[PDB]
């Protein structure tokens, strides 16, 4: 049927919002260095006052910034891309799938390398691929051996990786040093309740409205009305739960 | 659209609420995934379990007064009922001691009203189960909900469905608001219809309240409240327990 | 930009769900004749036990 | 073990005792599990408990027609002493002893002779 | 009667208590047709995570 292919489009957004909402909790840690999440777009303050780099921007599902909301002085920055295939959860992906993501990652990499030198960016920058399904092991081995400068056992997968990246030698190696693969995630039916279990640790009791409210916050960052500012900060999470800083320190010494 | 839903949903509840517009939207959204493709329907039970109540919460205390077939000719009652309607603007209390026929008369009174009239009958005694924790009958949040949904079932006004944490003044205002709608409906089709409220066994409720440590059963507040024009209120008790429900000086005995 | 045309796709679903949720309240009326809402597809019991008509089905937002 | 007067270890509220007994029958396969909710009143707990008594005895007597279900409350007076020591008046047993149970279940309590009137039996009770 | 439990429309506590009967059936059905995983068995930890509770929520006061 046709309606099946329309319904299967919504489950991907549900997976995306739940998985981002589980990440958003880390802003509450009092002795941790994370500072910002941006949903469907990089930070508008990424180059400070200077205009933003638009290359490879549309693969950005989630971006995470540590230390500063600005690539020139942040300690670490992550850009992440997600995939939720519904009906084939046990079946490994081929490299012809990861091609379409690797292309855009290299496109963003080139424009970032032009403005800031490699010896800085190689300490900061990561690209992640996150998916429900397992991923081809030999392709990962080729990625590893490229990143470590060893003769791989699978030259066809390395040739495919070269075709996808358009790079060879150590310039390929550096790029493969920034590429992270994370398969075999818990599916939607599990993700829907893991969030409840993790959110129950900050509260004094079990709760059943907080997993709704964090998801609603993440969803309302993904509309057109919030396009001027896609950021999430600690104050946003606290006013989503409905408290302010005085409730955490009601009676000072 | 995001706030019109709040305004329309606030009419069925006794107070303003800010979680119901989320929950109905979540219900509709979860009907639009693949997991519910076997059944895309929405029914009344789905909406009620989305709000978190069931049919027992709309009818928490049904009537139980025994009707009888034999009825000896007994001349006073036809005068005593017109004595009520011709002495409007004040609460009326009937009293007589044990086994004289108050509860039977409460079933007969309805036949003598002017045409077009409607009467609501409430039972505070049950069958001696009113003193048990699973069968209390004396709170506002039971009797007022009972009477509101009995009028709504007959087609006079909107339903009133309970919400946790709601105080006594909100239930009083929600009840008094719907009395006016019902009396407008009655006095459209006929000029002289009345709406009559009968509280049988009014003295048991205050005994049950005082036994568990409370002091204000619902009839102890309702008797001094002022009802809209065209509404009658009658209470029946034994003669020596009459001071528990403490009538105002303007009352009729 | 391209991302504008992706973001504008979500607002339509938000409008759809809010507008359907306003319709769903009418099921609570004690003296009204409405019996069912079906979201993105007609009722599977539309022809009783007989198989369902599939023509023109995908324009059905709400039934 | 003498902990029942410390704030983190109370045992005399409905939402502790009835949840314990319901899940102890449910773990054995006789009824659905009962899990608590914040903001629920005591009458809802009473009705939800009686429902699962009705489930359990119907499971049992379909295989042995003269079987019974026994519910035992040890140290019944201590629950009322702990309640009155902090300003309440109705521990769970003081309500449960006057409630009407389904057929095929029996209810037994144990106490010291000089403390018996704390839990105030009705005239039908057997001693 | 000796073997099958069924939901009535009444008696259950609101919210999380209502859907445990459905989620046990869902867990069993999910496990039977996810034989491609490392193992299809059910153990206590998966039951507790299916219900959403912790053991101390079921047993707040042991004997
Ligand atoms: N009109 C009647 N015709 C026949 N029998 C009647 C009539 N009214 C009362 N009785 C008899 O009197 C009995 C007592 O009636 P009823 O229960 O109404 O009394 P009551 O005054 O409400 O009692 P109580 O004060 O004890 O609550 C009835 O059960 C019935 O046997
Ligand atoms: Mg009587």
């Amino acid at each position: 049927s046709d309606s099946l292919l329309v319904r299967t489009s919504r489950d991907g957004d549900q997976f995306h919002y739940l998985w981002a909402a589980r990440r958003a909790l880390r802003l509450l840690e009092p002795q941790s260095t994370l500072v910002a999440l941006t949903i469907e777009g990089a930070s508008t303050t990424e180059m400070g006052s200077q205009p933003v780099v638009e290359d490879g921007e549309e693969l950005i599902d989630i971006a995470e910034y540590y230390g500063s909301n600005e690539l020139a002085t942040a300690t670490t920055v992550r850009y992440m891309q997600l995939k939720h295939s519904t009906m084939h959860s046990d079946t490994p992906f081929p490299p012809s799938g990861l091609q379409k993501t690797i292309e855009g990652f290299a496109t963003r990499y080139k424009a970032l390398i032009q403005k800031i030198p490699v010896e800085t960016l190689r300490t900061k920058l990561e690209f992640w691929f996150v998916t429900n399904r397992p991923v081809s092991s030999s392709f990962s081995e080729a990625i590893n051996d490229a990143a470590n400068q060893h003769v791989t056992r699978h030259p066809h997968d390395l040739a495919k990786l070269e075709k996808f990246t358009g790079l060879q030698g150590a310039e390929l190696s550096i790029f493969c040093q920034l590429l992270h693969i994370e398969g075999q995630q818990d599916d939607l039916w599990s993700q829907r309740n893991i969030l409840l279990r993790e959110s129950a640790g900050y509260l004094p009791d079990l709760d059943t409205e907080a997993p709704l409210k964090l998801k609603e916050l993440v969803n309302r960052k993904a509309l057109t009305e919030s396009a001027a500012n896609p950021s999430i900060t600690r104050m946003d999470v606290l006013r989503a739960l409905g408290v302010d800083e005085t409730d955490l320190f009601p009676a000072p010494c | 659209q995001r706030n019109i839903l709040l305004r329309e949903s606030a009419g069925y509840l006794p107070d303003l609420d800010t979680e119901a517009p989320l929950k109905l939207k979540e219900l509709v959204n979860r009907k639009a995934l693949t997991e519910s493709a076997a059944n895309p329907s929405i029914t009344r039970m789905d909406v009620l379990r989305a709000l978190g109540v069931d049919e027992t919460d709309l009818f928490p205390a049904p009537c139980r007064i025994e009707r009888i077939e034999n009825s000896v000719s007994r001349t006073q009652e036809a005068t005593l009922v017109q004595r009520v309607v011709e002495a409007f603007g004040a609460p009326v209390i009937i009293h007589a001691d044990a086994g004289v026929g108050k509860s039977i008369f409460s079933t007969h009174i309805e036949e003598h009203l002017p045409t077009g009239s409607v009467s609501i009958l409430y039972d505070c005694f049950g069958l001696g189960q009113y003193r048990n924790a699973s069968s209390y009958r004396h709170h506002h949040r039971t009797a007022l909900v009972q009477m509101a949904n009995e009028m709504a079932s007959r087609g006079l006004c909107h339903p009133l469905i309970p919400n946790a944490g709601t105080g006594i003044s909100q239930y009083m205002r929600a009840f008094l608001h719907r009395l006016s709608q019902s009396i407008s409906i009655l006095r459209a089709s006929e000029p002289l219809a009345v709406l009559c409220i009968i509280i049988d066994a009014a003295d048991n409720a205050q005994m049950a309240a005082e036994e568990i440590g409370e002091t204000r059963s619902f009839i102890k507040d309702l008797i001094r409240e002022k009802l809209p024009d065209g509404v009658c209120l009658v209470a029946l008790c034994r003669p020596y327990r009459r001071e528990l429900l403490d009538p105002p000086p303007e009352a009729l005995t």
